[PDB]
């Protein structure tokens, strides 16, 4: 059984990941500000995919394969003001400064002095794991440890182990520096990355205010949508069952990325139904992966139906009323999409509901209008470096001029395989 | 098949190396007998990898009050002196594979 | 306007309750996790009967005090209600009850009273107008039953003219396994029956029937167990939130102390995947809705409540009603209709009956013969007799149950 | 979001270039509120492509009438001026969209 350790990177990162380890915790039984379970009892599921056990049954504890790294301190002080004893204190990692929001600081200035013991700190999570099947990078990568730590440690991550499968999953701004340090992350993210599934902020604002009626709608609405897309991604990996279909994090990435150089994903979900009515409320199939496969449920600004699918997964999980009526909907679809490179439709099914759905669904694609959400964000930073913006502000930081050139021209290198791929 | 008193539980199950799956039971207790059959094959499949002991509670009173029981049949697994896991109930022969496979 | 105070207790009790909160949130525009409301503008409705404000232009505070023996439930809604609830009025213990009403009444239970009492105390006093505490507990296991028993006796004792209406979770027949749950339950129906001054029972077999049949869940969850209670509940209390007080509403529905346990019935009943008013009235009363697996229909009605909810003819059915339904001729009799305008979050309109009915004769007569399968070869006997309770006193306890069971089968004339 | 009067009707539906649905409702429907959630998220969807309209048929009994409208919800497109489909009754976002695509 496959173990996954969670690294998570800056702000975003690391509250995104307070929120997925409470959720993870509560889906298996483990109580989520002590990582222990009720007298005798043992956590449902494959709970050592995640976590590993801590000393005897009775003072023992279970404990998230998991690291937090930031600069600022503010994030991972608030973590240990809300998770009890639940993390390994020696895997909560932060410094003084933040990194104001420069990529440069975090890969090359501050960054390099917390790589050893974040490194050190992967080392002893990897070895204590039976057989460590994949590393998710949680991050934002519009300011600068996300974004500039981020990119120094998946880079350390795959000199180091090579082998081991790395996915980011990585928070996009929405329209500063932000669009800067975004594409200086992008080159990694294209490089080392195994792959990358984007969130792109600006689609979760929109669904948080459009879907859910929230009129100034905060990060941990926002957060709320990412958290359910990663349970439900990982769902695959935590649960076994008689029609639980076991997805190691390999065999997903294997399915989802038919080239190197294809590897950026995006996700939508369903329901979207507003957490205010979430078990009053259900969806039938029908409504489901209809929402599922619309435009509009897409956690990326974008509209994957007029691009082109080159991939496909779709992660169910819980109650299966009527599964005629699914298989007949999935076949209908696959016969559907735009296709370009062939293609693969991967279908999984967990028993297993998560703790706010009685039935879920997450739709992975890898598709060509990811090129849009990337446009957008070259046109930002174009729109800033053809006058310099802030400039100074990278140049006195270690970065050469020409040398940022080169990343942008690998970002646009990266959004011509996507416009190749749709034509 | 391993029988139990409340004398004998420490140095059979508490002080035991490797681990132990201890079924409380009674004659008078339907779905006990129920699981009697399915508990010989465990005993099989999981040579060296688990040892499955019982205990009537009827002549041996003492030990279910300390472990929090709430009815039979319960399954316990313990490691050293330690409780793993807790199944109540009767079952199938592959829920309690599963069950032995995760812990 | 009269306050309530939820107690809630044990592993059943603490999950209803947290849904319950939230649910009652959401009513009163209250935001769950921070107990605040939308900036100038307040809660609706009569929100201080079950909060109680802290600051100015401020935070809502529920009142409500959750008790368990064991920490992970409690630990559970901590992590996932924020700042709503009052830190000091979430109690646990560490080792649980091991389903022993034992243990909950005279062992570990005990010990965790004073506390609970201080909470009691403390809410009670900040209280302009006590009208009423509720107790939400399952009463199968140790926790609920025998601590439950001792906080309802405490309270009754202490306060004496608070009503204590106990909102009781009745387990299920178990065929896998033999369990302690008869005595537990038996156990509990002797405080229930001279304490509590009424008894809200919900069946948990007809509750899952309810969520297999109604609601179309092939295999229910604890979870949609507990979401048909929350619904009966915030039901049942939309009438003291939006104004009766909890000691008004058990005056109609209680005509002799000794018959005070009640059943509960909602509509619509329609799976989570509009109905017409005559036809929601019709379904509210069928036997098949009832949170107890009997017949209501069958029996006697000594009182009943119904409590429409949304947005003429409402009083013409609900009157053809009162006059089909078979009545206990010398007990003097109710029938009360509410209205609240404010609806549930889940339907745009809905009712609650409430109802006193000699059917509830077989729930518990059903929980009195399984008591009696255990008892009959003293089956757990020791782990009740090795923790304070003497063989005599079981008899004497058992003997109550069949006592109530008498009394409502007397009520059928 | 475009809301209507009979006044307005003629320049805001009929010389509009390019096509426009009209949502005739009012605030005792209950179905009128149901969509009213969803014609929002097809305002941003079909940008350029569409422009939604409003038209309260209470505060402005003028205009329904005059196309034949049978109850409400009724969900009218429009091209010039000229009713190119019609969609009554409260539906998914789904079969909504079905029904702009093919139209
Ligand atoms: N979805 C989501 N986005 C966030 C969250 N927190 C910050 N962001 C976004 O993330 C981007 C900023 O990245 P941060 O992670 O906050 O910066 P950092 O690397 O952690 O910290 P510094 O380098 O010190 O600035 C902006 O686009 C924010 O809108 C969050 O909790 N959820
Ligand atoms: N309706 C409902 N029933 C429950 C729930 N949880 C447990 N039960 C039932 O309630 C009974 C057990 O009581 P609990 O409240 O869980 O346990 P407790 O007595 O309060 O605490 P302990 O004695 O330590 O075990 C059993 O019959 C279960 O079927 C719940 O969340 N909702």
């Amino acid at each position: 059984v496959n173990n996954t350790i969670v690294v998570s990177i800056g702000q975003a990162g690391n509250q995104i990941a307070a929120s997925f380890w409470k959720t993870v915790c509560l889906e298996h039984g483990i109580d989520p500000l002590t990582g222990q379970t009720a007298p005798g009892v043992a956590p449902r599921g494959n709970w050592s995919s995640f976590f590993s056990k801590l000393g005897e049954s009775s003072s023992g504890s279970y404990v998230p394969r998991a690291i937090m790294v930031d600069l600022e301190p503010s994030v991972i002080d608030n973590v240990k003001a809300t998770s009890g004893s639940l993390f390994n204190p020696a895997n909560l990692i932060s410094r003084t400064e933040g990194a104001g929001g420069n990529f440069a600081v975090g890969y090359l200035g501050a960054g390099r002095e917390v790589l050893p013991e974040v490194m050190s700190r992967l080392d002893y999570e990897i070895d204590k794991c039976d057989n460590v099947g994949g590393i998710i990078v949680l991050h934002a990568i519009g300011g600068g440890t996300g974004s500039g730590f981020g990119a120094l440690l998946i880079e350390s991550l795959k000199e180091k182990y090579g082998e081991i499968p790395v996915l980011s999953c990585a928070v996009l701004p929405s329209p500063v520096t932000e669009p800067y340090n975004t594409v200086f992350a992008l080159n990694t993210l294209r490089r080392s990355a195994d792959a990358c599934l984007i969130f792109d902020n600006e689609a979760l604002f929109d669904l948080a205010h459009r879907k859910w009626n929230i009129e100034s709608p905060t990060v941990d609405d926002l957060n709320l949508l990412i958290t359910e897309a990663l349970a439900g991604i990982t769902a695959s990996m935590r649960f076994s069952g008689f029609l639980t279909v076991e997805i190691s994090l390999r065999e997903l990435l294997t399915n989802l990325v038919p080239q190197p150089s294809l590897h950026f994903l995006m996700c939508a979900f369903a329901p979207l139904t507003p957490p205010d009515r979430s078990k009053f409320e259900e969806l039938g199939i029908e409504e489901m992966i209809k929402s599922l496969f619309d435009n509009g449920s897409v956690f990326a600004a974008c509209s994957p139906m007029e691009g082109r699918f080159l991939s496909t997964a779709v992660l169910y999980r819980g109650i299966m009323e009527d599964k005629p009526l699914a298989d007949a909907a999935l076949a209908a679809m696959r016969e559907k999409l735009p296709l370009t490179i062939p293609t693969a439709f991967k279908i999984g099914y967990v028993e297993q509901p998560g703790i706010s759905h009685r039935k879920s669904m997450v739709l992975l694609a890898n598709n060509t209008e990811i090129a849009r959400v990337l446009d957008r964000i070259c046109h930002n930073f174009d729109k800033l470096w053809q006058r310099k913006a802030f400039a100074n502000w990278y140049l006195n930081e270690g970065m050469s001029e020409e040398q940022i050139n080169v990343l942008r021209a690998s970002a646009q290198e990266l959004v011509q395989s996507y416009q190749v791929a749709e034509e | 098949i391993i029988h139990l008193t409340d004398d004998s539980f420490d140095t059979d199950v508490l002080k035991a190396d490797g681990a132990i799956l201890v079924d409380f039971w009674a004659e008078w207790c339907g779905p006990c007998k129920m699981i009697a059959p399915i508990l010989d094959e465990i005993a099989d499949e999981y040579q060296g990898k688990l040892t499955v002991a019982k205990l009537n509670i009827d002549q041996n009173p003492g030990t279910a009050p300390k472990y929090g029981i709430r009815g039979i049949p319960t399954l316990l697994l313990f490691k050293n002196g330690e409780v793993a896991a807790t199944k109540v109930g009767a079952l199938s022969k592959g829920q309690l594979k599963e069950f032995l496979d995760a812990n």
